[PDB]
């Protein structure tokens, strides 16, 4: 018909797809979930991320048997950013490790990093719920709890992330193959003002873009704008995970040299590309973003998870991130 | 990951009889309601390691209802000396049921793992103390 | 089954003396394994766990954590999936 | 991550200053205002005396007061150190000039001012 | 002499005006503790050199990675000379 | 004048010279003091201790201003041994991690570990007060703590092990020179009734002989009974320094393997030695102990430190707060 046209229709049924599957569909026919106490020590549900190999546990509090919210990488960074850019005192970070997830939350909760009540979606409900939560907020994963009517008590069933919902999609979509518009042609992904450091940016630094700009990463490029790596917020935990904060102080690039062969990629695409092989690759590889650049690996721009999944979901001191 | 890894229940050593009568104090202190052994009038036999318990879900009473949490606890030898306080919910009910309703069916609605874990964890730190 | 709350009468008069009572079953082989005891590669869970069985469905498992505190876990059904939910909770 | 006198400092100097009276306000202490000296006021400012009920003897009766003489150094630009000083126990009526309380009220200042 | 309440001009809002006095320099006989000394376990690593006298009573500080306060002070004990160290709770 | 009379009086001499020293003196004329806040968590205080390369330290009160006592591996060992006969969960010791310096030691004050207050004295006075509070009190190491009187408030000005004061006599009393008796003539150290384990026995028991036979250390011989290494209480720390408590289930012989480099020595000896020559020994080296061996490394006694001090330290009575009481703890490392 039209290369144009039938992305148009292939959206049509993604969308379609979408709806017509329950949040519950995406989960694994049996999976793991590992759930902290909200009065767990900050430190030490630092350590459990590690070991446990997570960016992420939803809180449990029990005293309700009630959710207690999800701790995130983004929880770090707002924090963090918050202390420096206000204070005085550049070891007045060390405090966090006092406190306890409440705590955290509780002091998050008081400077606008965490809406009133955290989000939403019930297991049965259309994976489109979880979408249009996710899409309304950067929430970038979320919970999916139901309760136990002879008890009352909320069950947090698991949490999706926006990466599984699309790589849960990549798989069940013969549509993805069908989705071959260039970039360059469509409205998706940012491609000015781009928020990017240098190996020599300070940590801190970067933590402050990745809160106000809310982002979950930024691109790192040299003089000539080639792209080299990536700073994500997950690679906070791992400067933290021991209590050093003044390894906050370091620049992006002795931060780098820290950072553990576990790494999923830092992924490219031509401007020039389309969604069906950038599902393809979500179907495949643990892609979060992806970065556009030329033939130089110039940065060009920059299609993320949420930009995507947004794009399919629907064609009719200032301040924070959202989540990891 | 090092054999600090799962296994199930509670790990236990010494003497069987011993281990009971923590169990039961444990149980006793933590506020739960238990199943006591029953002789065959001679005396008592293994299932006196198989004790049935109340619980009374802490949330559940701290606002009005009256809703309980069933948990069955078996020990084992695995060699001598040493035993498995094998814990296992089988169920959480209210008593009645509630001021209206029942839709069921099929098949069964949820049972969760809490309040389950959450005085799973209230007796370990009965045992441990 | 019919229950409560005062601790047997006998286990308190103090109980080494012989009495020889029942010693408790030995350890059945399907508990001699959680599925939580581990993984496989290929992502896209590292969450992903075998498929647990029906017998050993709701019961307690435990790990030690270096951590001052308790590993808690255990698997259920929802719908027709099992969660295996872990849980890392605080002492008292 | 080791040993250096007193309490690091970012920004801008009199900001800090007031920060420290903040945290200077909230522990309990008294202390000393600016003196401004013709055409208003002096580097002597950043200089702060303070005055501490000592907790455990307002505790247990004692009228016993503590003195700490807080300044503020620059180290480099944007860089500064507040430097806390014990320099007294005086029961509000040689002989050891023990380290406590006056470590206990750094703990609390330090406390206020990192909240 | 003894004021309890934060002078006006610092307090509220454009406390960014009117002046400027700066602080003065950091003099350079503080800049170095006297307990980042002798790392080797000669006979007691607890033995430190002699600090000081100026910068007797003062207040050091240091990095813990275990959510705790690392505070620090050398006083004249009789004729000796203790550099209590201690580790405590943040609170 | 005789062997037998020149120790006479020389541990006359030695004795008046420790009468004429007040503790102050043992001190270095500048160190450093290590605190413990008593609301520590016990997992911080093991990694503050070892961060610091150290064994002790006395607590700190804020609150009331107020020695709270003094942190030894002692308290350890001595909790440690508590949950393993009185209790029957294995994995459930762990806790001790969760519970903060004082909730600890109240355990140990709650099972007869730890005395009501503890036993301190005052930095000027007699040296020769200080050896005796520990001789008295089985204590290896005591604080030092005056009052300020403005205050009223406990400064802690330090800690003095037995190892420092003798160490501070052996430089002090080229009296020393002359303790030519030896040993096995001497009633000195034990020698016999020994508690040893082997490099298969496991490390709980081991922690069971130290608290209970109240000693710090422990010979590790094999068949032949050949004098292989000691495991001592301050391997505990390293046994869970890492917060991992299933490392107390390891054989002597893996537990040793952790062992990290510093360690000080093991220190043999004949039976025929003497006391000028341990007492020099002591001067150069830092010993915890003598194992009193014989020509083919067989263990034959145990001259320790308090052994020592105590004898370089009575010479008519003794006092009688020896022993206090079977199968009971542990006094302080
Ligand atoms: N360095 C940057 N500068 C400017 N815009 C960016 C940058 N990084 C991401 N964005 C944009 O911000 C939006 C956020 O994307 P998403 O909700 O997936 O979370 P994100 O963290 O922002 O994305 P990513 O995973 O790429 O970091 C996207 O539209 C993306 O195009
Ligand atoms: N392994 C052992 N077996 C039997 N008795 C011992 C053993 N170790 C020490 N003793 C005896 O008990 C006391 C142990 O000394 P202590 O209780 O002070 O511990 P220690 O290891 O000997 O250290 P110190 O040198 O500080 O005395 C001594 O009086 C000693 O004679």
């Amino acid at each position: 018909m039209d290369v144009q046209e039938t992305q148009k229709g292939a959206l049509k049924e993604i969308q379609a797809f979408i709806r017509s599957r329950t949040s519950y569909d995406v989960l694994p026919t049996s999976f793991r979930l590992i759930v902290f106490d909200v009065t767990l020590f900050v430190k030490t549900s630092l350590s459990l991320l590690t070991l446990n190999n997570i960016v992420s546990a939803p809180l449990w509090d029990s005293e309700a048997n009630k959710f207690a919210g999800l701790l995130t990488m983004a929880d770090f960074v707002n924090v963090i950013k918050y202390y420096y850019q206000s204070s005085s005192f550049p070891e007045a970070i060390a405090e966090i490790d006092k406190f306890r997830l409440l705590g955290l939350r509780e002091v998050e909760r008081k400077i606008g990093a965490i809406p009133p009540e955290t989000i939403y979606v019930h297991p049965m409900h259309s994976l489109m719920d979880a979408c249009l939560a996710m899409s309304k907020s950067r929430a970038r994963r979320i919970p999916l709890i139901d309760v136990d009517g002879e008890t009352g008590s909320e069950m947090i069933v698991s949490v999706l992330t926006q990466y599984r919902i699309l790589k849960f999609i990549s798989m069940n979509c013969k549509e993805t193959a069908m989705l071959r518009v260039p970039l360059n042609q469509m409205t998706i992904g940012t491609w000015s003002n781009l928020a990017t450091a240098s190996m020599e940016t300070k940590v801190y630094d970067v933590i402050k873009m990745l809160a106000e700009k809310n982002i979950s990463a930024v691109p790192i490029v040299n003089s000539e704008g080639t792209l080299l790596n990536v700073y994500e917020s997950v690679d906070v935990m791992h400067l933290i995970q021991d209590g050093d904060y003044s390894n906050l102080d370091l620049s992006v690039g002795e931060a780098l040299l820290k950072r553990p062969a576990n790494f999923d990629g830092v992924h490219t695409c031509r401007a020039t590309d389309r969604l069906d092989g950038i599902f393809d690759a979500i179907k495949h590889s643990r892609v979060h973003r992806l970065f556009v650049v030329d033939e130089n690996l110039k940065l060009e721009g920059i299609l993320s998870l949420a930009d995507i999944l947004n794009y399919i979901i629907y064609d009719k001191t200032d301040n924070f991130e959202s989540a990891v | 990951s090092r054999r600090n890894k799962w296994h199930f229940g509670v790990r236990c050593r010494g003497d069987a009889p011993e281990i009971l009568l923590a169990v039961y104090r444990a149980l006793q202190r933590a506020g739960a309601q238990f199943t006591v052994p029953k002789p065959v009038n001679g005396k008592y036999r293994s299932d006196m390691y198989t004790i049935k318990s109340r619980w009374e879900i802490p949330h559940c009473k701290r606002e009005g209802k009256n809703t309980y949490a069933y948990i069955e606890l078996q020990l084992y030898e695995v060699m001598p000396g040493c035993f498995m306080l094998d814990v296992k919910s089988n169920g959480y009910k209210d008593i009645y049921s509630h001021p209206e309703r029942t839709a069921d069916h099929g098949m069964d609605d949820l049972k969760s793992s809490f309040p389950f874990l959450d005085l799973c964890a209230m007796l370990v730190c009965k045992l441990f103390s | 089954e019919q229950y409560s709350t005062e601790i047997p009468a006998f286990l308190t008069s103090n109980t080494l003396q012989e009495l020889k009572l029942p010693k408790p079953p030995s350890l059945p082989p399907h508990l001699e394994k959680c599925i939580l005891n581990s993984n496989t590669a290929y992502k896209e869970d590292q969450s992903v766990l075998p498929n647990p069985n029906h017998v050993l469905l709701n019961h307690l498992a435990a790990a030690n954590t270096q951590l001052g505190v308790l590993a808690l876990s255990a698997t259920t059904r929802y719908h027709r999936k099992y969660v295996t939910t872990a849980m890392f909770k605080n002492f008292d």
